[PDB]
């Protein structure tokens, strides 16, 4: 909607999306995710402008998980990520640009390593340890570098996300109505609950 | 820019200023803007920089084709044509101006050729941001039918008046001069009018007055079995 | 439609010293492509140890250093012939400038010269009220051409000992008189290649306890 | 904002004595958010360097087009890519898409092999072979870098005393451009090995 | 706001030795209509200045009008005006460069590009433009309008700078704005083989030479152009 | 740019003034606006110059063929070839052309092509941005089948007339003389015509 | 501009940037933010710089004036309330404002008033304003205690100017703090950023993204 | 952006405002007042345009109470809604737009009932027993009135402005950070805490 | 509209078209443009109609108090007063307007007073938008100090061309003639002006 969050823990990535949808002057419903699994170890979150984000996700989720049954192998959050940089970059310079831009999470298996990727809408792949988008982007980013350590486990990373939460909730004007927090782990993705 | 054509009794110069500026700051304090075409015909650009020298080889192909087809010279009005058909195509959307001049069997010849794809010929012609510095003195000082010498030295005059009166016309004058029936004489900066100057200081610091974080070395080449 | 702004170029540059000021600017008046002159000062000495360039579009500019040299006189009728400090100078100037903020003044003023203190000093203008007293601020097209240089070898900006490894950073050098005036000279040097608003000629007044001095510097000739 | 200009980046290359050296900013941008500290503009193919200024989006994309032309052109024939060879491969390129351009500001650097010869050139959006060997500088503080490079430039310098030089020109560019001023990578190519120095710089 | 109706274009003048000249074709062009002949730019003004007026005849007049009451008020409360408080043309210039800021001011522009030359009563050189947007600056040579870009480089040979007017006399000036006019004459639209032409000397006083014809005439280059680039 | 055509008992006798505008600024002095399509149809061109220049050599090509196939084109025939090109870029190209040529069979006729497009049988046509002060000189002083000298002297007069009243006119006058007798260029410089 | 201000038992902290940008250009690294209004009221500057400079001093002749006619120290709300007035007269002529009038006096406690051009004054306890308030609010919420000290006053607003500088681009240069008392301010100095960034990483263990 | 809220039970009007000031995208404080008091027995809740609120609260609470002193006795809420509206209807017609909507809710003392008057920032007065401006009133004149009787009670009335704030911190997307209650009766108005 | 005056060697003869045309249709065929604005001096009207007919009598006012306390005006002395008006109020009015008086020491004379308002002393005057078609003819057949009988035929064959070649110019060709006479007004119908 506005707020969407990534921060990358030693051996985990965790990722926020916003509950609500608003459009227009309703907030039609206040849960509903706008995440979907790629793969069994990567998850992507996406958030923009409404029409664009629904589809696309679907297509993104297709032909990803196309790639790993007919290989038979999962693949890599690297592959992914580049993935997602080029069906953007084509769709500015073609008929309807999808405004669409992602947080790519996902627990490298070879590697062993966590590893997340903010893509913005434009096209633009880099890789960092924070990451958000939108108008949300603009708050978190200064409390995330503040506090943030070079590792930490997953719990103390959920209390860090927590906070970020809590500091976005006043100072933000918009309804997001809690969010929605999956950890992306080694041994699957699982949802975690948050207040 | 600042370019002429001073057609002459035995031949054709064309001369263009070495200045290219991109906005108000300059790009190149060298630059060349006399382009081969063919190896008798040459022409500069003004305009958009970059339409300008993709037109040359674009067009520079087309010719050369011809010319080995035909198996004989390329005709200056060869180029003119073709180039006209093709800046037309896109309605002078593309901005790219060239004054085209060169020798060929039916004669020495200079021509305008404008975005949209208007033609003239003259036999003293400009187009540029100081068009106009250069024109007037072509209009006076020109005579009809002019010695070798003097061509030369009124093209680059009139670039010259460019240089003082036109911001965009600068630095070092070339001068490309093609006699009928003879090689084109590519004469590289002919006149230098503004120079470099010293600098009252000296400039420049010992080692570790710019302070380095990491230092590391990177592969450029093939790696051994060893 | 009548457009009341215009551009006319040029580029000038104050460097306050440790004890002197000086205020420079290339002497080129350009509209578009042509040259309107060659030499036209831009900088002017206005008395008491006080110099004035207003330049940017030349019309505002010619109107507020006229108006800026009516107002000294003035000081000196009302408040009985005593000295105007640079300081006293530089909010006067606000003031011109907010008595026609409705109507904008497209004018990067500079003003240079010495305290009660006989420190140097350069106040510099953004052109509808604002001053700051600057180290260094060039005005004008090219100023951002010739800042990042000032701020290498005036206040020796990202610069260390060597071989220490960016521990202890330089130190700032007493800046002489004739050490700034090496310096203004290589910055219009490289304004002039690399900008096609600069050149024909330089003026820089020095100021000094002693009274105004002019030196003139010509340029290369574009 | 106009779109050439909205993320940010500087690159700057200059010649030195049978070495050249190109260096670029780390910037990201995004209007006003700095995003990452780390995004080189320097990509390499072969021997030969390219920075890449402009658009962040054409910047990745560029890369990894040159990237595919460049490794079909190696084993082709042959042979690596050369500095002089490379530019007007650039310029073609570029102007397949004249109508609807990337926007993209690439510094080609580079030592020929068979001439032995420092190499620099300059690209703009449409793309122009802007062809002067003292330096050429690309980016959103084109502007500002062009002053400062004519200030410190001494045509031929010893590759160490050409660390100082670029460096130094980087450095100050860097801090009075809005989008720039965090992190910055110094290529000094020699013909027998490429240091790379990431620079200990102030941050916004 | 005022825009232009009715136009002159260009106003040519120069420094030499012991004085100055103006000159500029006579023409009141509609647009495209060449409606006008006979109208004068230059108008003299005391008896050392000629004030030439190119842009909008409709401003002219007007400045015309402020002019004659300039001469008129100096007349006034004097014992005499011939030498005791003459009219310079620089009191003219500053009468003139205050005039056309305060109507910028108020948003109403004298749509005008004006040369002032003249001599001192102090032996010295005036030579100074004022404009529309109000701009003004001293130059030892001036152009204003389509002649700006045209035909000031090629008087800028004859006196680049200040130390070249004791060499260049009033033969070869006079020489240089008559091959200027020629110029003018064949490469712009707005422009007449009509000219006028006045020199204000310190020494031999105001010359005003009226209804010059541009001479030195090349038309006889023109039958060997066939086509306009591809035709036998 | 005030071009004409005017009928004669032998023939027609193009004119036109040579003078070529960018805005106020003379692009070129000296550029004849009369460009040869064929031997002996000869057309005239004034408006836009780039959409005049571009439409011309598509013309002569059609024309080549004409020849070359079917035998002899007609002054008729060829505006017709104007009249196609104009009409379907319409809305891209902007020429004023008056075409005409000498048959040998109908004599001289003019065609003007106006920016639509239209073919208009007339004894006489002026068109550009000049012809547009001319107009009241031209019909009172012209009558039919007119010789030689006495044509000369009418085309010569209105076209000094349009340099006098428009200043995007000027350069020499040039007259293409299409006649029996062959193809005749004819020039005149500013020294004689602005007299008379 | 990064200018907060926040209340705390021990005054009031003003902390302001000195970077103030043109565009593409960085028009200086070197501008005082805190427009000095009495020896008891410290403004800043954001919005328009220029109206800021000029009207601010202004506000300041008047509080002389004030002092003057009433032969007592001016409230913190008569100060505000008259800029309000003010700006609220010439609304819409391109005038534009980003102030927090801040004062302490000792029969108001410590008191402050956002001033906007619109007309708005409002009463807060933390505020920001620029382009970079975004960013202020966060680092500066979270470490934020009513009961602070006045070490740890002024390094709270040492770490919050430089998280907001490093990740905004119109803000850096130096970083401008005061204190302001019941008998008026006190300067704490200017602080480049650069120098002033490296020690804060390390004894904080924050900015992890940012190598050196 | 912004609240107001209103319902007249049968002895008091309750006024209410959101707590919330969103100037720019960042909200300006999260808890404010937003309510002046033009007469010991009439109150003005507001909301608006950015400081246009403020200044106009200030000038209406000048003036009634100007009024009040000199006749020794406040007047009514008729006349105190009414000068409001003949203010906005000079300020929409003058070269300073006011773009201020407003809600005098006063105890009436010669007549000893409450009045609740809606007033519109274009100058229309109605009495209403509802009202609201903004986009308060877009979801709760449908819910008030069901809920509502004729009669009511105090206690009644402030637990179905309850069930009107929790509809509205559902389906709007604005924030509100709370809202403010001050009722106004007989006995004077008083702050009473509600969420 | 087309007009003009034209001054012979015993006075001038004001002349003009009564077409008035609101877009393209006609508001009223006969309207009479030539308007008197003092006993021996008259004026005509071009350009935006409202605006004309307006100066018009503000030019009248001030010359009818010219001849009370001044004694009687020239023509130089009323073109001043229609300068002003439209100089000052350009901004907000469109006027062109050609002045001829009489006057038994200057005798005839025009001034012309175009869209912006200049002054210029000329020995005929055409202002209009229906008159840019009649500038090569007017050019030719004007002869200073011309017979009487000549500036009837002139201006009939002038004006008459106007007619043919602008839709706008048309109807009865009205003339006043100013003389040390009087004044003496004269009509030409269609079946008159045309077929000469």
């Amino acid at each position: 909607m506005d707020i969407i969050l990534g921060i990358r823990v030693q051996d985990s990535v965790i990722l926020a999306s916003s509950k609500a949808v608003t459009r227009g002057i309703s907030v039609l419903k206040d849960s509903d995710d706008k995440t979907r699994q790629l793969s069994p170890h990567t998850l992507m979150s996406f958030a923009g402008e409404a029409g664009d984000t629904v589809q696309f996700a679907e297509y993104i989720q297709a032909n990803i998980q196309l790639y790993s049954i007919r290989e038979d192998y999962e693949l890599s959050p690297q592959a992914v990520s580049s993935f997602v940089r080029q069906e953007l970059a084509k769709s500015i310079r073609s008929r309807r640009p999808y405004q669409v831009n992602v947080l790519i999470g996902g627990y490298d298996k070879k590697k062993n390593k966590p590893e997340l990727y903010q893509i913005d809408y434009l096209g633009t792949k880099v890789e960092l340890p924070y990451g958000a988008h939108g108008y949300s982007g603009f708050y978190t980013f200064s409390l995330l570098d503040h506090h943030y350590r070079p590792d930490m486990t997953t719990e103390e990373g959920l209390d860090l996300l927590k906070l970020c939460v809590q500091e976005l909730e006043k100072r933000m004007p918009m309804d997001f109505k809690g969010v929605i927090v999956k950890i992306v782990d080694k041994d699957g993705i699982r949802q975690v609950d948050d207040f | 820019t600042t370019i002429v054509g001073v057609k002459f009794n035995n031949g054709v110069v064309i001369a263009a200023d070495t200045r290219s500026t991109q906005g108000p700051i300059v790009a190149d304090k060298n630059c060349a803007k006399l382009h081969r075409i063919s190896p008798k015909i040459w022409c500069a650009g003004a305009g958009t920089a970059a339409d300008t020298e993709a037109v040359t080889q674009l067009i520079g192909s087309n010719i050369e084709l011809h010319s080995l087809y035909t198996s004989r010279e390329p005709r200056v009005v060869s180029a003119l044509q073709m180039l006209k058909q093709h800046l037309f195509k896109y309605q002078g959307h593309i901005g790219a101006y060239l004054i085209v001049a060169g020798v060929d069997p039916t004669g020495s010849h200079l021509f305008s050729i404008h975005a949209h794809g208007s033609t003239d010929v003259g036999y003293y012609l400009s187009l540029g941001s100081g068009s106009l510095a250069a024109m007037a003195v072509l209009e006076s000082h020109w005579k009809q039918d002019l010695t070798k010498e003097e061509a030369i030295k009124l093209a680059s005059d009139a670039i010259q008046a460019g240089i003082w009166n036109d911001l965009g016309s600068g630095s070092n004058v070339d001068v490309c001069v093609m006699e009928i029936g003879k090689d084109a004489e590519y004469l590289r900066n002919y006149l230098t009018p503004n120079v470099r100057e010293e600098k009252q200081k000296s400039y420049k610091f010992p080692r570790g007055t710019t302070a380095v974080l990491k230092e590391s070395i990177v592969n450029i080449c093939d790696i051994q079995e060893e | 439609q009548f457009n009341p702004y215009g551009d006319n170029g040029g580029t000038i540059l104050g460097i306050a010293g440790e004890d002197f000021a000086v205020l420079a600017g290339d002497t080129r008046n350009i509209t578009d492509y042509s040259i309107n002159s060659r030499y036209e000062p831009k900088v002017f000495d206005c008395g008491d140890n006080i110099v004035m360039s207003a330049n940017g579009f030349a019309a505002d500019g010619d109107a507020l250093v006229k108006r800026f040299k009516n107002s000294v006189k003035w000081y000196h009728f009302d408040h009985n012939d005593k000295k105007l400090s640079i300081n006293s100078a530089a909010r006067n100037i606000q003031h011109l400038l907010y008595g026609k903020r409705f109507f904008p003044y497209y004018v990067h003023t500079i003003i240079a010269g010495l305290d009660e203190d006989g420190k140097g000093a350069v106040y510099s203008f953004d052109p509808v009220g604002s001053y700051e007293r600057e180290q260094c601020r060039a005005g004008g097209a090219a100023a951002s051409l010739i800042m990042p240089f000032l701020d290498n070898q005036v206040n020796f900006k990202n610069q260390y000992e060597p071989g220490t490894n960016g521990k202890v950073k330089k130190p700032l050098k007493y800046l002489s008189v004739e050490e700034v005036i090496k310096l203004v000279r290589d910055s219009f040097t490289s304004a002039t290649e690399r900008h096609i608003q600069v050149g024909d000629g330089l003026e820089i007044l020095i100021v000094t306890k002693d009274g105004v001095r002019k030196e003139f510097y010509e340029l290369k000739r574009d | 904002s106009d779109p050439s200009s909205i993320n940010g980046g500087i690159v700057v290359a200059m010649t030195g004595k049978d070495c050249v050296a190109i260096a670029c900013d780390l910037r990201l941008g995004s209007q006003s958010l700095g995003v990452s500290n780390k995004f080189e503009k320097i990509f390499h193919y072969g021997h030969v360097f390219l920075g890449i200024t402009g658009l962040a989006t054409d910047v990745t994309t560029l890369n990894e087009m040159f990237r595919y032309k460049t490794n079909l052109y190696k084993l082709k024939e042959e042979r690596a890519i050369e500095p002089e060879t490379f530019t007007q491969l650039v310029s073609s390129s570029l102007y397949e898409r004249r109508f609807g351009p990337y926007f993209v500001g690439p510094v080609v650097a580079g030592i020929n092999s068979k001439s032995g010869k420092p190499f620099i050139a300059g690209f703009d959006l449409i793309g122009c072979i802007d062809e002067a060997k003292d330096f050429i500088v690309s980016g959103t503080a084109s502007d500002q870098l062009f002053g400062m490079c004519e200030s410190l430039y001494e045509p031929n310098l010893e590759p160490e005393d050409l660390f100082e030089t670029i460096s130094q020109a980087l450095l100050n560019a860097a801090d009075r451009d809005a989008l720039s001023g965090w992190g910055a990578v110094v290529y000094i190519i020699k013909k027998d090995e490429v240091v790379k120095r990431y620079l200990k710089m102030r941050q916004d | 706001t005022q825009q232009p109706i009715v136009t002159g274009t260009s106003v040519i003048s120069m420094k030499y030795d012991n004085g100055v000249i103006i000159a500029a074709d006579n023409l009141g062009s509609y647009g495209s209509l060449l409606r006008f002949n006979g109208v004068e730019r230059l108008i003299p003004v005391g008896d050392n200045t000629v004030v030439g007026i190119s842009g909008d005849i409709s401003d002219m007049q007007h400045i015309e009008r402020l002019l004659k009451d300039l001469v008129t008020e100096n007349a006034y409360d004097n014992p005499l005006a011939d030498a005791e408080e003459a009219l310079e043309p620089s009191y003219i210039f500053e009468y003139l460069a205050t005039v056309m800021y305060q109507r910028r001011s108020k948003m109403n522009p004298l749509w005008n590009a004006i040369i002032v030359a003249g001599v001192q009563s102090n032996g010295d050189q005036f030579l100074r433009y004022v404009n529309l947007l109000g701009v003004t600056y001293s130059s030892p040579t001036l152009a204003t309008g389509f002649g700006a870009h045209m035909a000031n480089p090629l008087l800028r040979k004859v006196v680049d700078r200040e130390s070249d007017i004791p060499k260049t006399t009033v033969q070869v000036a006079e020489e240089a704005i008559v091959n200027a006019m020629r110029v003018l004459y064949y490469r712009d639209a707005r422009s007449s083989r009509n000219f006028s032409l006045a020199i204000i000397d310190k020494n031999t006083g105001l010359t005003f030479k009226k209804n010059l014809q541009v001479e030195n005439m090349k038309w006889d280059f023109a039958k060997d152009i066939k086509g306009y680039g591809t035709q036998k | 740019t005030s071009i004409m055509a005017v009928t004669f008992k032998d023939g027609v006798i193009l004119g036109a003034d040579s003078r070529t505008t960018t805005g106020a600024y003379i692009a070129n002095r000296v550029t004849d606006k009369l460009t040869r399509v064929h031997d002996k149809i000869w057309c005239c061109r004034s408006g836009s110059a780039a959409d005049t220049q571009a439409i011309a050599d598509i013309v002569q090509y059609h024309l080549e063929l004409y020849t070359s196939q079917y035998g002899t084109p007609s002054t008729e025939t060829a505006a017709s070839v104007f009249k196609e090109l104009c009409y379907e870029n319409k809305d891209n190209l902007t020429a004023g052309i008056i075409v005409a040529g000498y048959d040998d069979k109908n004599k001289g006729e003019v065609y003007t092509i106006p920016l639509g497009g239209s073919v208009h049988k007339l004894p006489y046509a002026i068109a550009g941005s000049g012809s547009t002060f001319i107009y009241g000189y031209c019909d009172k002083n012209f009558r039919e089948n007119m010789s030689k000298e006495e044509t000369v002297d009418f085309i010569k007069h209105s076209l000094s007339q349009a340099i006098k009243w428009d200043g995007s006119s000027g350069g020499v006058i040039r007259m293409v003389v299409l006649t029996a007798a062959g193809v005749e260029r004819l020039i005149f410089y500013p020294d004689e015509y602005e007299q008379l | 501009t990064t200018t907060l201000a926040f209340r705390f038992q021990g005054g009031i902290i003003v902390a302001v940037d000195s970077r103030a940008t043109a565009g593409n250009w960085v028009a200086s690294q070197t501008v005082k933010k805190v427009i000095e209004i009495n020896p008891f009221l410290l403004g800043t500057m954001a919005g328009g710089a220029a109206d800021c400079q000029f009207w601010e001093t202004w506000l300041g002749s008047q509080c002389r004036l004030h002092e003057l006619r009433e032969k007592e120290r001016i409230s913190v709300a008569a100060a505000s309330k008259i800029l309000s007035n003010l700006v609220y007269q010439y609304k819409g002529a391109g005038l534009s404002m980003g102030t927090m009038i801040c004062g302490y006096t000792r029969k108001e406690g410590p008191t402050i008033y956002y001033v906007d051009s619109d007309g708005t004054r409002l009463k807060g306890d933390i505020f920001c304003v620029g382009s970079g308030q975004t960013f202020a609010y966060g680092v500066l919420d979270s470490n934020y205690k009513w009961d602070l000290s006045v070490e740890d006053a002024l390094y709270l607003g040492k770490r919050s100017i430089l998280a907001a500088a490093h990740r905004d681009a119109y803000s850096g240069g130096s970083v401008n703090l005061y204190h302001v008392t019941e008998d008026g301010w006190i300067y704490h100095g200017n602080h480049d950023v650069g120098e002033l960034f490296w020690k804060v990483k390390e004894e904080e263990g924050s900015f992890n993204n940012v190598i050196g």
